[PDB]
Parts: C-alpha cells; sequence; structure tokens
C-alpha cells in the first residue's frame, strides 16, 4: 500500500 | 504575560526534533547521485527523497502526531511533505546568493539549473520570492520549528479523517507560536500574521509543484530517475 511510509513510521 | 511549562515543553521537544532531523554539515549529500550541469533530476530526486525521511523523522517527534491513526499520518505527510521541505530549505537559502547553499560548492543549487531539474519558473519564481520573504522575517529557531509543525498538522488536507483531533493539536501549536512571539520576540507585533500568510503561500506552491510533478511522473524516462519513496509520497495512491 504505502509500503515505505508505513515502515518509516515504525 | 508569560509562557507556561506545557507550552515551553512543546517548544523544547520541537526544537530537539529539528536538531535530530536537520544536519547543518550536509555531509550526507556526498551519497546522493552527483549533480550534473534533465541532468539535475537524479541529484534533485535523491535530495528530496532524503529530506522526506527527515520530515517523517521530524513528524514522529511532534507531540500527538504519533498517536494519530496511521492513515491520518500518511495523509498529512503526503500533502504537507512538499511544503515542509520548502519550509526547511530556508535554512540553506542565502539572500546573498539567491540560492540554496549546502556546505560545498557542488551542493549549491541556483536558478539557471531549474530547467535541468525538470521544473519551470512558474514554480521557481514564486518559490524564490517565498524564500526571500521568509528569510526577511528573521524567524527564531523556535518560530521556524513551530511553523513546520503547524504546517504539518493542518486538518484541511485531502485524506485526513480525524479532523477534530488534528485541529486541536494545530491550535495548541498556534497558541504557543502566538504566545512565544508576544513574550520572546521584540517587535513581533504582526509576525504571527505574516507567518500564517506563509502557510497560504505554501498551498499555492504545493499546487504548482504538484502540477509540474505530474508531468515528470507521466513520462517514464523521467520518473525512473525518481526514488521509490518520492513516488510513494508525491504519488496519488489513496489509503
Ligand atoms: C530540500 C532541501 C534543500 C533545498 C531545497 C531546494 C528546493 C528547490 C526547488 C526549486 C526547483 C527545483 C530545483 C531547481 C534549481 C535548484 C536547479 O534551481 C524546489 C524544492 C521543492 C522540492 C522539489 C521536488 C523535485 C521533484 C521531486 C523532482 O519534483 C526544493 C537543501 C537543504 O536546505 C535541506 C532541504 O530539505
Amino acid at each position: 500500500r504505502h509500503k515505505i511510509l508505513h515502515r518509516l513510521l515504525q | 504575560h508569560m509562557l507556561s511549562d506545557e507550552q515551553m515543553q512543546i517548544i523544547n521537544s520541537l526544537v530537539e526534533a529539528h536538531h535530530k532531523t536537520y544536519d547543518d554539515s550536509y555531509s550526507d549529500f556526498v551519497r546522493f547521485r552527483p549533480p550534473v550541469r534533465l541532468s539535475m533530476l537524479p541529484h534533485l530526486a535523491d535530495l528530496v527523497s532524503y529530506s522526506i525521511q527527515k520530515v517523517i523523522g521530524f513528524a514522529k517527534m511532534i507531540p500527538g502526531f504519533r498517536d494519530l491513526t496511521a492513515e491520518d499520518q500518511i495523509a498529512l505527510l503526503k500533502s504537507s511533505a512538499i511544503e515542509i521541505i520548502m519550509l526547511r530549505s530556508n535554512q540553506s537559502f542565502s539572500l546573498e546568493d539567491m540560492s540554496w547553499s549546502c556546505g560545498g560548492p557542488d551542493f549549491k543549487y541556483c536558478i539557471n539549473d531549474v530547467t535541468k531539474a525538470g521544473h519551470t519558473l512558474e514554480l521557481l519564481e514564486p518559490l524564490v520570492k517565498f524564500q526571500v520573504g521568509l528569510k526577511k522575517l528573521k524567524l527564531h529557531e523556535e518560530e521556524h520549528v513551530l511553523l513546520m509543525a503547524i504546517c504539518l498538522l493542518s486538518p484541511d488536507r485531502p485524506g485526513v479523517q480525524d479532523h477534530v483531533r488534528i485541529e486541536a493539536l494545530q491550535d495548541r501549536l498556534c497558541d504557543v507560536l502566538q504566545a512565544y512571539i508576544r513574550i520572546q520576540h521584540p517587535g513581533g507585533r504582526l509576525l504571527y500574521a505574516k507567518m500564517i500568510q506563509k502557510l497560504a503561500d505554501l498551498r499555492s506552491l504545493n499546487e504548482e509543484h504538484s502540477k509540474q510533478y505530474r508531468s515528470l511522473s507521466f513520462q517514464p524516462e523521467h520518473s525512473m530517475q525518481l526514488t521509490p519513496l518520492v513516488l510513494e509520497v508525491f504519488g496519488s495512491e489513496v489509503s
């Protein structure tokens, strides 16, 4: 989905 | 009048967040794809992608932002990242050079490129005017940081759901900014009004860049020079 954004937000 | 402990503690964590997420040495720029003088797009895309990670790092340390739903955090970051990047770039903008100067002479971005980065003067001309007006405001470190946090916690952005909760956070930050200027800024009688007008300028700059970014991402020969994070944040995908 928002793969990198979810990861970057822990 | 006098600031309270809750308002000064919001300032403390906000100034701390900016110091963690902004490197005045600009030493990480050596790891980007070098600039070529759309030859500047590879370096420009790496520069923006790097800054987006800083904005996400700065956002996660704003009080209350972390407690929002992940959807609200995405919607806020997707629509405000470009404006917060423009806001934070004022720290490298020089009125003497009329350009962004980051440490070395190879990381000095100055106007004539512009067409080598994939953008037109319909964005650069208002942006440079925005950057010089913000530079003339001589914002304190506390004021520059509050403006970034107020800009991020804008409820009137496409995508946010819990509008009431985000608005309450933003108003608390606005009262801090109003109380800080009155008590701590000499001659700040009308600064809060000029700072809020900068937010209105950002929405106009946001709209113009997004129009020009669409032309880049619609040509695969150019969008392949972008980064996955840029394509994710500046994209149109909806949560
Ligand atoms: C991003 C930052 C810095 C400078 C900002 C300059 C900056 C400059 C611009 C102006 C237009 C592009 C550069 C033209 C040129 C420099 C050759 O005259 C626009 C923007 C907004 C983002 C542009 C997105 C480009 C894509 C994705 C291709 O859409 C930032 C350095 C430092 O201050 C840290 C800060 O975090």
